[PDB]
């Protein structure tokens, strides 16, 4: 379970706390939602975590042959299974924005949803780092 | 950009090799190669030297910098002789193949430079060096120049064997020719083993090997844990090596052993073997001189991946090799082994490391004749299966009564439970390679440790169970021997070192164990 | 299993999250479908995956020397199915775009199918990157 | 519990005492409660106490191969549960306050909630190093 | 089962997905129908798939040496049969277009068949990208 | 079975399609027949595929010391025809054409021989790479 | 054991003696208490410390598998515990000093309490080195 709650503009990794950031000024257009993804490609971990559980779920059918070839079936089974419920479980809501600065220039940046609602037309408050960008209300 | 000189044509493809963005800021990199994407091709027009300098003019007023390449085109210079002076063993042939324009061909310096450098890579060379014909201005030269037995002993200590030695000389060049001549010598506990070797690694100009092995190996079983036999064998084996991937490679050769097996306690697993055969001595006494000599034909298969040669954790290593007699010598059999080894490292700081090698073999005696006992595969100890004493798993013998002795009023098979070993071997192991940590952290990423989990499972696949109530069957598929602990290893100036302790988790009776063991100079 | 799922413009991987990504406009014409193959193509996961499932549904049928050959025809066909299946498991929707930047150029983008269905003829923001280009609607 | 206890006010490493730290004066602007992640992504220590856990809890029901199911089933549970605990044992409340310095510029800085409670305008004494951040209240 | 099927003007490659590649302008001269080879020279792996088969049906005839020679027969045979059939799951129709751009010039690019029929005389819009062409009729 | 099926005029290989290359013109002069070999001359594979089946060839002659110098014998003889029919299975028919470009030249290029039947004068055309020359009809 | 020892006025490590430091000299104003952690981010030495005898103590209940589940559950808590308490033997008190150079500026620095007394106004030596200092009272 990848832990991407980081990606909250309510929610800071320590790599970046006691740490001098920027301040520009900007408005705001266009707030709109987007899923973000995070991760591997290959999602290694979760693909060992369904082969075995379905591969022990395979002994418990049939005996002889019949339990060998469960046996089996049941893994390749629970392996794809892997992959496909550990990528489910980092689909997170977000949003996407593209604000206007006060220097006269146009950005968009994206960010996790979280308790505060954006509008389109904001005074929102931008923090810069190299090359890190946060956006906070008001 | 800018183009000032006779590009022989590339005039207007400036900004199709060789384009940027403009506004892209003063770059070392992203402008220098606008110099350097016809600075290498130009040997593609059989011209010699291809010079790309490009020194713009640096405004800063108002931030433009105005690109002026000065390419002058080389012109069309050939290959003659390739010369190699002071090495009487380095081919003209290999070392014209690890360069990158063969004889008789437009000549260029900067587009032999994709060859020189990795001529070095042949591992005997100290440095690797690098012309028009003298006094004639249109023929060219490609020129090298290079500059160009050592005792060993090794000295050791043990769980397995204790105490082990080894010393031998080897010299990779015999007389100014690439023959590798080697020998070796070990002695410990068990065997005492003498060899001499030598190998031609040209046989074919195109990579066909050739090595032909004089060894020797005294081997004796009582202080190796085993019932009793023994061993003084001596033998000789001839193969064939050729490349066919730089990723694999392949043997064949044919394998003379001669072995005079004496000394035996007496005991059913091995009184089986000598009716088979045909020699039947005393069921009960020892003076008895078994004599093969085994001619057999032999082969091979390789693979390798890893990155770092030392404390390696990547790739994929493998191998496999198999064995057969002709059936015109004395005991008939083959024999198949196979190995494996897998190095995952699952991100790129690596420190997380995954490790198991798979180890399969299986033998049998051909026209209803048998395996030679000292033949057969042994399980369990340090170097494969952590926990259980070394050799101790494997269906254990049946001693007779001999002089079990009629002094006690021995009068029946008696159940013994010592190793002897097996010919059906399977041995996985899942290792799960974790960092180093308490030492300090500027050097907490060197001494290695995993946590293991090995199996090991060596049956006799002829074990008979019709005949023997009292004994279990013992050709069980499935009498594994799991076991788990931990071990650290590392290298310091005394040798290799490591140091263990491993849990016997699972076994069943019958089935030794030794929780701890250690390894400094050789295993 | 391989998640092409990224190549949406609808969901962003998260190392393009809270980023400095430029905007630039333009206008859309040339939408025509096309289908994204994503993953390597040796394929050799699918390969094994198919072999053991292949293999020890050849131990079901005959005796005796009979029964190796037919387990080990099963574990060739069931590899040459592995990988023949695994790689149609990868084919995704996506649509081929020719967009008129409002600079005065022209390029092309092609880019999985979401939800939003484009149109001959509307406006699109690109949020540039260094060579990542998404392209959203209005 | 990697040690993110250093991201306070009120504690400092040991690798930054006995050294230089300029100082620089401002007022400050826009307090806003916000929470500190700190640690891994990927939770390994956490895995491992939650999958041996997870697996001797499955020995203790059923028995023959019934009894191999749970206790695998168990162990993968274990597992997830394992980084799920291990990742909600950092969240830690902290502060995120914007200053302005008599420079004459803007910045916000992001620490530990401690003990004492910053005010919306007030006088902070900044400490700085190569980028490193401290804000004390006087 | 090498997958070819990257080779039309229909599928793409997802190292081709969300990048900015140019667009040129041209018409079209001399269609002819080609095949497409595409994959491995030597066939290693279709000559131990067919070995493996070959030798384990050598084993169903005869008894004694009168076997054993069956067995290494077969083995050959099916070796090199497997190259031979290999090499036949690669054999894929496909086109070969020469092309006037309308900056003045003449090209000729080959590409796999596919549903479209390209005909003699048409515009087709050259997508460039590092050295690589694909042509989409309209 | 060396698969030199790629050295016609009308088979490409994987690496060279979907690319830009040259066109340039010419007529024709001088057609005539030419074999063509292709492999290697170690022939490292044919030995072995030919030696084993020689050997156990010699098991089924003889007994005792007359059976153990026929299975050398025959190892041998089939070493030789190993080589001997491998290479001389890879003979293949082809041409070698004289061509006169308009550029004002003339070049020879050798194929290998297809459906069409060349004729010394005709218009052909020279799809051109790095060093690599295809001549098609018309 | 973590040695933060070093960090007093009245402690020198072994690489900073018999090395030639700057002398330069102060004012003092603004002291304030401080604590000082010290040591690694993992506690990876207490905490293996504490699961080995958080572990035997676990074989000392129960009988058969309900004494096998106590002998891990006592590891991870005795394993958890050991960081616990590892990190509060590194908590050292410490001070915080503003000094004011004659040179005519104001920089801070914290060192570990030891037995004189700072005050706020006083006169201090600071001794310098490759950016590391010490602040002797007098
Ligand atoms: C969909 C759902 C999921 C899938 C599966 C679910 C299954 C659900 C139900 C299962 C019920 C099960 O009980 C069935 C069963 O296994 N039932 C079987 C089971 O009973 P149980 O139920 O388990 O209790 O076991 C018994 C064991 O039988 C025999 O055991 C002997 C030794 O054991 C014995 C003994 O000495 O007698 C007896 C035993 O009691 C015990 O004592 C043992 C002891 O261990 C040691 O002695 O000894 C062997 O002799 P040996 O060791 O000394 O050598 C013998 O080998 C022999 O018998 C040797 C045979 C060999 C035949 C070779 C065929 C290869 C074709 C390739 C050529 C093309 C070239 C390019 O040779 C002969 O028999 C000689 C006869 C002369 C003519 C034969 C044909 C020649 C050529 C034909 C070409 C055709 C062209 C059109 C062996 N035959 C055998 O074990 C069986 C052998 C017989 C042939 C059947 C016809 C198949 C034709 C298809 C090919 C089409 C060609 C175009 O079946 C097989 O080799 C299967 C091989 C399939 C391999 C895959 C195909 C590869 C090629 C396909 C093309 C892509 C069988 O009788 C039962 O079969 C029977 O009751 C008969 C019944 O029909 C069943 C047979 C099944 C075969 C189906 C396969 C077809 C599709 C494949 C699917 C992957
Ligand atoms: C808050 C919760 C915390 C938990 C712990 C706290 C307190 C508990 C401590 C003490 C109490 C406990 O000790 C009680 C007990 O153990 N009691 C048991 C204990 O006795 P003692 O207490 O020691 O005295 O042990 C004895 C063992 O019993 C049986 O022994 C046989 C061999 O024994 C014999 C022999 O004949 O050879 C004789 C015997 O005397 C002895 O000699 C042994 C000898 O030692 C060696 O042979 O041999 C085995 O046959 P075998 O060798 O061939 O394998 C057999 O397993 C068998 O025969 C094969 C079994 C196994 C099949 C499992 C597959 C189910 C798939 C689930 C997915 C749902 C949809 C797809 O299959 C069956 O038995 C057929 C049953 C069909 C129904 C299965 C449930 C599915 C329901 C959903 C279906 C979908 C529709 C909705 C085995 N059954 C068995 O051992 C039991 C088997 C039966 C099924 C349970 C029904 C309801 C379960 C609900 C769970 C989920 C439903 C939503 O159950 C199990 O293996 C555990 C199942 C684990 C499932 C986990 C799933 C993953 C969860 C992940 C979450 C993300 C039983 O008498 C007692 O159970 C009985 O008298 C009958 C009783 O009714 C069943 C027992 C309860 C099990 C459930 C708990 C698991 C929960 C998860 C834990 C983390
Ligand atoms: C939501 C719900 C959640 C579920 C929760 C519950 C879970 C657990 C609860 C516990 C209950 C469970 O324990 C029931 C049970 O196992 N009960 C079983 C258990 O009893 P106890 O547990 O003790 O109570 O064990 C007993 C022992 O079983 C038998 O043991 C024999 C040996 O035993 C003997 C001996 O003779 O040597 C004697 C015996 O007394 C004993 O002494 C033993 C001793 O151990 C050693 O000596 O030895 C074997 O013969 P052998 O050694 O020589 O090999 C035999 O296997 C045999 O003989 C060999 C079999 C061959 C079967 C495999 C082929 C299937 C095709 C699938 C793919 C399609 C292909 C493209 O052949 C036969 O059985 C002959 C049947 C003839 C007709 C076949 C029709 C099938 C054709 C379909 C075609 C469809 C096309 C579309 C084997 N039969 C057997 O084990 C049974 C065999 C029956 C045949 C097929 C029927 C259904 C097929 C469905 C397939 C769908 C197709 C689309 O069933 C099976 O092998 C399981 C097969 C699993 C397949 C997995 C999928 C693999 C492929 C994946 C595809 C995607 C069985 O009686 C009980 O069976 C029976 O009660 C059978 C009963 O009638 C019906 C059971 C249906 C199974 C459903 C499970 C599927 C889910 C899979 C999960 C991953
Ligand atoms: C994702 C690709 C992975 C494909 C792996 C397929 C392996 C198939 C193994 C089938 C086991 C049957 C063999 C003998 C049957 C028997 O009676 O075996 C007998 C013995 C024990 O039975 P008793 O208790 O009755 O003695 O062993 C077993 O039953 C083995 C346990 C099998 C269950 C484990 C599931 C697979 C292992 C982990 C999966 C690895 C995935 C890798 C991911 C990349
Ligand atoms: C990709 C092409 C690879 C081709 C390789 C084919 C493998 C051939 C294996 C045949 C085994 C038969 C010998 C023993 C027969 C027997 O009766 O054996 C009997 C015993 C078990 O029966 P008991 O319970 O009676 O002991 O063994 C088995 O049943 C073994 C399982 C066979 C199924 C394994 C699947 C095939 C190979 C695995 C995949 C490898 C692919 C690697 C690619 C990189
Ligand atoms: C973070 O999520 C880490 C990965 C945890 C493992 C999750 C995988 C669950 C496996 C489920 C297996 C289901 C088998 C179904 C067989 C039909
Ligand atoms: C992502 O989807 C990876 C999955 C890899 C394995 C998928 C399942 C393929 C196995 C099919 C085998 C069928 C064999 C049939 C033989 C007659
Ligand atoms: C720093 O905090 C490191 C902590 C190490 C992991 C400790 C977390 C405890 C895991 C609990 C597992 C729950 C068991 C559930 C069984 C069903
Ligand atoms: C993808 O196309 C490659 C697949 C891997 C090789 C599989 C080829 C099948 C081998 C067939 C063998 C036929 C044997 C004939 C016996 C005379
Ligand atoms: C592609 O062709 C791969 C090479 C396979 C080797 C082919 C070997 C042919 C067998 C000829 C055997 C002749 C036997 C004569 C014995 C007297
Ligand atoms: C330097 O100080 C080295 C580290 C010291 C480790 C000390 C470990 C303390 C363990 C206390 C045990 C409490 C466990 C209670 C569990 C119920």
């Amino acid at each position: 379970c990848v832990n991407n709650d980081t990606l909250s503009g309510d929610v800071y990794t320590a790599s970046e706390a006691k740490q001098v950031q920027n301040v520009s000024y900007g408005t705001i257009v266009n707030v709109r939602p987007v899923q973000i993804q995070g991760g591997d490609d290959s999602n290694v971990i979760g693909a060992i975590g369904g082969a075995v559980l379905g591969g022990f779920l395979g002994n418990t059918v049939g005996g002889g042959t019949g339990r060998s070839l469960a046996t089996a079936a049941g893994a390749v089974a629970g392996g794809v299974a892997g992959q496909g419920v550990q990528s489910a479980m980092n689909k997170t809501q977000g949003v996407e924005l593209e604000i206007r600065k006060d220097d006269g220039n146009t950005i968009m940046v994206v960010q996790k949803q979280g308790n505060t609602r954006f509008s389109p037309g904001q005074r929102v408050v931008l923090a810069s780092n190299g090359s890190q960008v946060t956006v906070s209300p008001r | 950009v800018e183009v000032s000189g006779n590009l022989a044509g590339h005039s207007a493809e400036i900004e199709q090799l060789t384009k940027i963005e403009p506004g892209e800021l003063y770059n070392g990199t992203k402008v220098t190669k606008m110099e350097d994407d016809i600075k290498k091709l130009l040997g593609r027009y059989g011209y010699a030297y291809p010079r790309v300098q490009s020194m713009p003019e640096i405004n800063d007023a108002d931030k433009t910098v105005k690109l002026r390449v000065n390419v002058d085109a080389g012109n069309r210079f050939y290959v003659r002789k390739i010369r190699f002076e002071g090495n009487d063993t380095s081919k003209d042939a290999v070392l014209r193949r690890e360069m990158r324009q063969m004889e008789g061909a437009w000549l260029g310096s900067d587009l032999v430079d994709q060859g020189k450098e990795r001529l070095n890579r042949l591992g005997f060379f100290e440095t690797v060096d690098t012309q028009r014909v003298p006094g004639s201005p249109d023929q060219v030269d490609v020129v090298y120049k290079v500059k160009e037995g050592s005792f060993n002993f090794g000295i050791g200590y043990g769980t397995e064997s204790g105490v082990s030695f080894q010393a031998g000389v080897q010299q990779d060049n015999w007389l100014g020719t690439g023959y590798a001549v080697g020998i070796n010598g070990t002695k410990n506990d068990y065997q005492t083993y003498a060899e001499l070797s030598v190998t031609n690694p040209y046989f074919t100009v195109d990579g066909v090997s050739l090595g032909g092995r004089l060894f020797y190996n005294d081997f004796q079983a009582d202080d190796a844990d085993l019932s009793d036999y023994t061993n003084k064998s001596y033998g000789t084996d001839v193969t064939l090596g050729f490349p066919i991937n730089e990723y694999n490679s392949l043997r064949a050769g044919l394998g003379y052993v001669h072995n005079s097996l004496s000394n035996m306690q007496p005991q059913v697993a091995m009184w089986r073997y000598l009716y088979s055969m045909g020699e039947h001595p005393s069921t009960s006494d020892q003076d008895n001189s078994f004599k093969t000599d085994d001619f057999t034909f032999n082969y091979g298969w390789t693979y390798n991946k890893l990155d770092r040669g030392y404390f390696p954790t990547d790739g994929s290593r493998v191998n496999l090799t198999g064995k057969v007699t002709i059936p015109g010598s004395d005991n008939e059999y083959y024999k198949v082994t196979l190995d494996t080894a897998t190095y995952v490292p699952i991100d790129d700081d690596h420190k997380w490391v995954v490790l198991g090698r798979t180890r399969w073999g299986y033998g049998d005696g051909l026209g209803g004749k048998e395996m030679p006992f000292y033949e057969n595969f042994y399980a369990g100890g340090s170097s494969t299966v952590r926990g259980f004493q070394s050799n101790t798993i494997g269906p254990k013998a049946v001693y007779f009564p001999h002089q079990c002795a009629t002094q006690d009023g021995a009068k029946d098979l008696c159940k013994s439970d010592d190793a002897v070993g097996g010919n059906a071997m399977a041995v996985a192991s899942l290792e799960f390679i974790t960092p180093t940590p308490f030492i300090s952290d500027k050097y907490a990423n060197s001494v290695r440790t995993s946590f293991f989990w090995d199996m090991g499972t060596v049956w006799d696949t002829n074990w008979d169970s019709s005949q023997y109530s009292g004994y279990p069957d013992y050709s069980d598929p499935s009498n594994i021997r799991m076991s788990a602990g931990i071990a650290l290893q590392w290298m310091s100036p005394l040798g290799p070192l490591v140091f263990s302790y491993a849990q016997p988790f699972k076994k069943y009776d019958g089935d030794k164990a030794e929780q701890f063991q250690f390894n400094i100079g050789k295993t």
